RNA sequence: GGUGGGCACUCUAAGGAGACUGCCGGUGACAAACCGGAGGAAGGUGGGGAUGACGUCAAGUCAUCAUGGCCCUUACGGCCAGGGCUACACACGUGCUACAAUGGUCGGUACAAAGGGUUGCCAAGCCGCGAGGUGGAGCUAAUCCCAUAAAACCGAUCGUAGUCCGGAUCGCAGUCUGCAACUCGACUGCGUGAAGUCGGAAUCGCUAGUAAUCGUGAAUCAGAAUGUCACGGUGAAUACGUU
């Protein structure tokens, strides 16, 4: 806004693993104020993903959203007579917003049974640098990389 | 079995594809000859089947159904009632709108001319 | 034994003839069993204000209704009703049970 | 708000509140529950006997001051648009504005 | 449709008119406003004139019109079609 | 002996008493578990006994009504708190920084007139 | 809480206290003010509502009412019965229900606010799969009735199919109100089971108890709400900034 007023809020309660980033990431997939569900979606998700193998399945997480956060964004902007694409350096906060976002959109759209079973897969499949939200990322990268004459 | 019935189905559900059998009407058949609702058709002894026949003959079934449903419109659209005047032209019979939203009695939006 | 029920629609004369009917009880050497509020009733009514067509300009109005309840213990001298004029006097709705 | 109009619906008025009893008991003997089947149709062609416009259903009260169809309140006996004048003058006990 | 527990509804000035046409058989129409009027049983084979909004319709009565209302058979709109 | 609180969140309200005991626990004179069962609200009304880390110490009973589970979860933690301040009154600020002496005052806003929600209008086409 | 009883508590409803940039640090023309901090339930007009300046659009209303002038007075006045305002090759505006697996059915269970009832609400018992019918208790109501909140949680099943999705349409049989449900009512049972696989150009609402979603009540009212006006439950994402 113009006034620059906006403070922002302070609810943050995971209940049984005490990490502050799945908090969000429940509010994330959340639909329609049912609260419960998404709970259930992802504590399924994540017993998928303790049960596949030996790894953390929390551990997983983290280590999912990092090796999907962007680094840069592309920005639009408009320079009389064609709309050029800036590229500009994402700020913390928005990584893992993005992150997420882009995480649960793709897992909306596999095609298995449950959408916890989604969610599950696409966790497994981007720790490594597999899914469709990796690539997406790369996309975003090399076009912000093709845009670095502008950059300034 | 049945007549051309879907298999690999839960009984109940099974029988209602019959055209004369709904939900309660086969829960209904089930109960009077004891058979369980759960089970697949396939998992049936002919030994309740030949029952299912006999209990399922006792309603209607396909054929019989659409004469009488014909039957009873072809006395409306004959009779001259307002009825079947609106019967016969394709238009709803119930007295609903028809000045906009009456196209499951008229299919596609006919346009005017071409 | 006696028992009073008051309605109006405003508390200031409410709240005056409770105090009256009180004090003159302590007066005449009765007790009483302290006054009661019941819950107000809210009733409200939305109104369209123009005489044509103009549907979002309403207007809304309410009435409320208030309650008072009291009742008195050891009664020798009834005068209660000897104020018939007076405990309700303007806009008082009273109501006597155990006469 | 033809002054035609509010002398009908003051004789619907009349000829309804004048019979207004022998309808109950004719309703009664209709509804009964034992009472033969004869009794149901002499009560049945007495009331359909009964003229028409007597019948509590067709009256449609209207305005007390104008005789508006529309907009009517039973609380009060006003219409819509009579109802806000004499409420701001402060005729009628109890009502003011309110936001909560 | 009405409840069971009076079987017909039936005008007064109709009935009449359809009870006293059964001494002499069906000769003529009988003219009427009665829409609202379920046809009887009984009047079966006889001619009756029903309003329309602007004339009266003559409408033959056979069995398979018992159970209706005089109104059923008279349209009070015409839409001979928009092109 | 005893601790009296009052909690207040969301049209809802909660009294609760605070005794010597080993954590009994019993909301409308039922346990914790068969009222609130599988979810946060353990968490959100357990919070000030573990933060203070008298969960074991103290006996629980609680009346609670109006609103919905959440609120009334809310219910219990305000009075817990507000009892335990009364209690052993040196620990205010322990609390104050956590926000649980703080009541919330967001409230369900009213509906507005032309509107169809508090805040949503109809669909608004210009043509 | 059923009783004796209690004036502790919740609650109800009258009167008060409280929040004032009040105190501290820094900036500031040592001004107005601004950025932070402590205390506090609340901090910077705390949240919301009512409140609409001079005038604008010869804006809307002569059909709510009132009214200047004009017009009809065996009709442009009045009474009645039927019909119409519900038409239907089409086009547009505002909504409701869905296209399903964060879902559909069956069983077990928990928690609201607000409001209406004596030309009224209408219980318990009994009779019907059901709408409902008989019955008459209680209440001129913080007392009795309307009146079971739903989503949420637990268990079982369905396993991606135009389907245990979706419910339109039509056939048969009924209930209730009403002098009277044909034109043209609302509901109930049985059967049938359409379009619909997330929607072109384009376009709308919303900044916190908000959007999203779930249910409840009242006015009008013999009967007739997916509309209107209110009430709670669960409960987000985002705002770097003014190019
Ligand atoms: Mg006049
Ligand atoms: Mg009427
Ligand atoms: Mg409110
Ligand atoms: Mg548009
Ligand atoms: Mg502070
Ligand atoms: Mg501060
Ligand atoms: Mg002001
Ligand atoms: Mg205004
Ligand atoms: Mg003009
Ligand atoms: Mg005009
Ligand atoms: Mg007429
Ligand atoms: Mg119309
Ligand atoms: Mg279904
Ligand atoms: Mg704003
Ligand atoms: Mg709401």
């Amino acid at each position: 806004p113009r006034r620059r007023v906006a403070a922002k809020r302070e609810v943050l309660a995971d209940p049984k693993y005490g990490s502050q980033i799945l908090a969000k990431f429940m509010n994330h997939v959340m639909e329609s104020g049912k609260k419960a569900v998404a709970e259930r979606i992802v504590y399924g998700a994540l017993d998928k993903v303790k049960e596949r193998g030996k790894a953390d399945p929390l551990e997983t997480f983290e280590k999912a959203l990092d090796a999907i956060a962007p680094l840069v964004e592309v920005k639009s902007r408009r320079v009389g007579g064609a709309t050029y694409q800036v590229p500009v350096e994402v700020r913390p906060s928005r990584r893992n917003a993005l992150a997420m976002r882009w995480l649960v959109d793709f897992a909306r759209k596999r095609g298995e049974k449950s959408m916890a079973l989604r969610l599950a897969g696409e966790l497994l499949d981007a720790a490594e640098g597999k899914g469709a939200a990796v690539k997406k990322r790369e996309d975003v990268h090399r076009m912000a990389e093709a845009n670095k004459a502008f950059s300034h | 079995a049945g007549v051309n019935i879907p298999d690999n189905k839960h009984t109940v559900i099974s029988l209602t594809y019959i055209y004369g059998v709904g939900r309660t009407t086969a829960q209904s058949i089930c109960a009077a000859t004891g058979v369980n609702p759960a089970a697949k058709i396939k998992d049936l002894s002919d030994e309740q089947i030949d029952q299912l026949r006999n209990e399922v003959a006792k309603i209607t079934t396909e054929g019989d159904l659409r004469r009488e449903i014909n039957m009873n419109i072809k006395r409306l659209m004959d009779l001259g009632c307002y009825r079947g005047l609106r019967h016969r032209r394709g238009l709803p019979v119930r007295g609903q709108r028809t000045k906009t939203n009456a196209r499951t009695r008229k299919g596609p939006r006919k346009p005017i001319r071409k | 034994q006696i028992r009073i029920r008051l309605k109006a629609f405003d508390h200031r004369l409410i709240d005056q003839s409770t105090q009256e009917i009180v004090e003159t009880a302590k007066r005449t050497g009765a007790q009483v069993r302290g006054p009661i509020p019941l819950p107000t009733r809210k009733e409200r009514f939305t109104v369209l204000i123009s005489p044509h067509v103009n549907k979002d300009a309403r207007d809304q109005y309410e009435i409320r209704t208030h309650k008072r309840v009291l009742d008195i213990v050891q009664p020798t001298d009834k005068t209660v009703d000897a104020l018939m004029k007076l405990d309700l006097a303007a806009g008082v709705e009273v109501q006597i049970s155990l006469g | 708000a033809k002054e035609s109009m509010k002398n009908r619906e003051l004789k619907r008025q009349l000829t309804v509140a004048k019979y207004a009893k022998k309808r109950a008991e004719l309703k009664a003997i209709i509804a009964n529950p034992n009472s033969s089947a004869e009794e149901r149709w002499n009560a049945q062609v007495a009331l359909q006997k009964q003229p028409r416009d007597a019948s509590a259903s067709r009256l449609r009260n209207r305005c007390r001051l104008t005789g508006r169809p529309h907009g009517f309140y039973r609380k009060f006996g006003l219409s819509r648009n009579k109802l806000r004048e004499a409420a701001m003058r402060g005729d009628v006990p109890g009502l003011v504005k309110a936001s909560w | 449709p009405r409840s069971l527990k009076k079987g017909p509804f039936i005008d007064l000035h109709l009935l009449k008119k359809v009870e006293v046409a059964v001494e002499k058989n069906d000769r003529k129409p009988i003219k009427t406003w009665s829409r609202r009027s379920m046809i009887l049983p009984h009047m079966v084979g006889l001619t009756i004139a029903v309003h329309n909004g602007r004339q009266h319709v003559p409408v033959l009565v056979n069995e398979d019109m018992v159970g209706h209302k005089l109104g059923e058979f008279a349209a009070t709109r015409t839409y001979r079609g928009h092109a | 002996t005893q601790n009296y609180g009052t909690g207040r969140r969301k049209t809802a309200t909660a009294r609760v008493f605070l005794r010597p005991g080993t954590g009994k626990i019993s909301i409308n004179n039922r346990g914790l578990d068969q009222f609130f069962g599988r979810e946060t609200a353990r968490m959100v009304v357990r919070q000030p006994l573990e933060l203070t880390e008298t969960v074991e110490k103290f006996d629980i009973f609680v009346t609670v009504v109006g609103g919905g589970v959440s609120g009334q979860a809310g219910a219990i933690r305000h009075g817990i708190t507000r009892a335990l301040i009364e209690y052993d009154e040196t620990l205010r600020s322990s609390l104050r920084k956590a926000g649980y002496v703080t009541r919330d005052a967001r409230e369900v806003e009213r509906k507005k007139v032309g509107l169809r929600k508090a805040r949503k209008r109809p669909q608004y086409s210009k043509r």
